[PDB]
DNA sequence: CCCTGTCTGGCGTCCTCTCACCCCATG
DNA sequence: CATGGGTGCGCCAGACAGGG
């Protein structure tokens, strides 16, 4: 069984201590001793014996683990170990704003001259794909037709 | 096709604001249609005064109403950037339908 | 304020309050995401040193 | 607890006059 | 382009262990 643990390489040249350390793997041929790396944190999953300590120490551009000692390095405290797996790739990943296109229901702006501003739909076009919100610029309510995305629900 | 619809009672108080919302697009859009008004509205109501008789004295008065309407030609991100919280007419009703 | 050729001559309380604010940067981004224990409390232990 | 050895900190003159040189490095 | 991590001083003195 192999288990995971955090590995602190110079925050820049990530990739290539990565590779590095795949190298090294392959060279001193401990390859029942390493399962995978991730990606200034590297996640290595592996076991624990000196000899192993003393490999991913002696991979360059490497500080050291990160645990409670440094005798007995910890593994790495994940409890969500399970909602990473989802929370991989959704990193990485953007949403979209969806104006409340309801009578009376406010809305907010961020796009356009009108972005920054908040308002209330007083009518809305489904058809047209277009919510009829006010803004109120200097006072007046400036009534003005904003997309979904244009503008998000409040 | 972007209309900005200028709603208030009187035309010698919109007159100033007819030119202060043409001339500063000019500046930053130039884009402009120029105003095309709108007819003039009157709500006139004859009520009557004496306290407790006299169905005669019936005295007409009006809340007139004015409506223009500018009507930039182009969706210009520079005139209504700039003219976004800004217009000169005070106590008026601004609707920059978008 | 720059030097004779143009390049700025930075001084180096601004050196340590860059490196302050990018960690304080770090461990609020860290603790958004919920990070585990070892993480963060290297995050905290580089804002204390910085 | 009463003395003994160690371990870190705090400090060391004042004015001037030139010069030279101030973060790589790179996918 | 922008960010990211030596081995030659000597005395005083008090706080921290270390026996004693």
């Amino acid at each position: 069984k192999k288990r995971w643990y955090v590995v602190q390489a110079f925050s820049g040249f990530e990739g290539r201590v990565a590779t590095s350390l795949r190298e090294h793997i392959k060279l001193h041929n401990m390859e029942d001793l390493f399962g995978e790396v991730m990606v200034g944190y590297v996640l290595v999953q592996m076991v624990m014996n000196d000899a192993s300590w003393h490999l991913v120490r002696s991979v360059p551009r490497v500080m050291g683990f990160i645990g409670g000692t440094s005798d007995r390095p910890a593994p790495i405290s994940d409890k969500e170990v399970d909602a990473i797996m989802n929370r991989l790739q959704q990193v990485g990943d953007k949403p979209r704003p969806k104006t409340l296109f309801e009578p009376g229901e406010m809305v907010r702006v961020n796009d356009g001259p009108f972005a920054d501003f908040n308002g209330v739909v007083e009518e809305v076009d489904y058809e047209k794909s277009r919510l009829k919100v006010s803004v109120s610029i200097f006072g007046r309510a400036t009534p003005v037709e904003l997309d979904f995305s244009q503008v998000e629900k409040a | 096709r972007i209309r900005i619809r200028l709603k208030a009672f009187d035309h010698r108080l919109i007159d100033q604001a007819t030119a202060e919302i043409v001339e500063t697009a000019k500046r930053t859009g130039a884009q402009v249609r120029g105003p095309i008004p709108l007819p003039t509205r009157k709500e006139r109501f004859t009520v009557l005064i004496s306290p407790h008789v006299n169905k005669d004295a019936r005295d007409q008065y009006e809340i007139r109403t004015h409506l223009r309407l500018v009507d930039i030609v182009e969706p210009t991100e520079k005139t209504v950037d700039a003219l976004m919280r800004l217009d000169l007419a005070a106590g008026v009703d601004v609707q920059i339908s978008l | 304020v720059p030097l004779d050729g143009g390049r700025f001559a930075t001084s180096d309380l601004n050196d340590l309050y860059r490196r302050v604010i990018n960690r304080n940067n770090r461990l609020k981004r860290l603790l958004d995401l919920a990070a585990p224990d070892i993480i963060v409390r290297n995050e905290k232990r580089m804002l204390q040193e910085a």
